[PDB]
């Protein structure tokens, strides 16, 4: 409740969640990850024995296929 | 890793190598040659002034 009302305005129900969950679909999926994640620059954090992390070059030449 | 970085370090090298020979084969084509070798052998006479390739 408290955390609702400051984010959101209101208090959301359960039934209009799951209104919502029911709305997706494989395509919706495609769309939104493609909308979010592909081709994009990430942020990277890492601490320990982390010679083997990939060089940032590698990691950002990951977020993309050339096949697609 | 030697990929990506020297992979285009090295691709930017050989462009410039290429242009430099380009520009050897069809600006200055006779820069480095030499006179004596187109005259067929003869092997009655050397030549007076001898000299090979640099
Ligand atoms: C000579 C001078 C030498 C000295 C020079 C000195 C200076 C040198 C300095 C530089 C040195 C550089 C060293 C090399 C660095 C390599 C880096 C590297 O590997 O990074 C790994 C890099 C890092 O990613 P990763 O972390 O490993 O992640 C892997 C993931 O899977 C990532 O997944 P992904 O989906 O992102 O990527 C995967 C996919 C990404 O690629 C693609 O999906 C396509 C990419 C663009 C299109 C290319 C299509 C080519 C198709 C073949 C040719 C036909 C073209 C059309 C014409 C048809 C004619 C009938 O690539 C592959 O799966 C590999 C094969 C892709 C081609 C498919 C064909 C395979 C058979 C090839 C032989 C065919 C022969 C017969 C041809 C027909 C009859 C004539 O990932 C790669 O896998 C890179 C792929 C690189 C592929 C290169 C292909 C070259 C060969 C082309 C064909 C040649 C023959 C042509 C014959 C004549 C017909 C045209
Ligand atoms: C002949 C005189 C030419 C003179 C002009 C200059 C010549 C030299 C120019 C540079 C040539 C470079 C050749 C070597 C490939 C270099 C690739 C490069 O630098 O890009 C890296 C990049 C790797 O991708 P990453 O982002 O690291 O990984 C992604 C993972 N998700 O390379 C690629 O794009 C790999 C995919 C294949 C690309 C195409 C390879 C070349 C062939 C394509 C054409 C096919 C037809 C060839 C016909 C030849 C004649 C019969």
């Amino acid at each position: 409740i408290g955390r609702s009302l400051l984010t959101y305005g209101r208090r959301i129900p359960l039934a209009e969640w799951e209104s919502r969950i029911a709305e997706v679909d494989a395509s919706v999926v495609r769309e939104i990850c493609s909308k979010y994640i592909y081709d994009q620059c990430p942020a990277v954090a890492g601490y320990g024995p982390i010679e083997q992390l990939p060089d940032y070059n590698r990691i950002r030449s990951g977020m993309f296929w050339l096949r697609f | 890793p030697f990929h990506p970085y020297y992979t285009i370090k090295d691709i930017l090298g050989l462009v410039l190598l290429l242009f430099i020979l380009t520009t050897l084969t069809l600006l200055s084509p006779n820069l480095l040659n030499d006179p004596d070798n187109y005259i067929p052998a003869d092997p009655l006479n050397t030549p007076p002034h001898i000299k090979p390739e640099w």
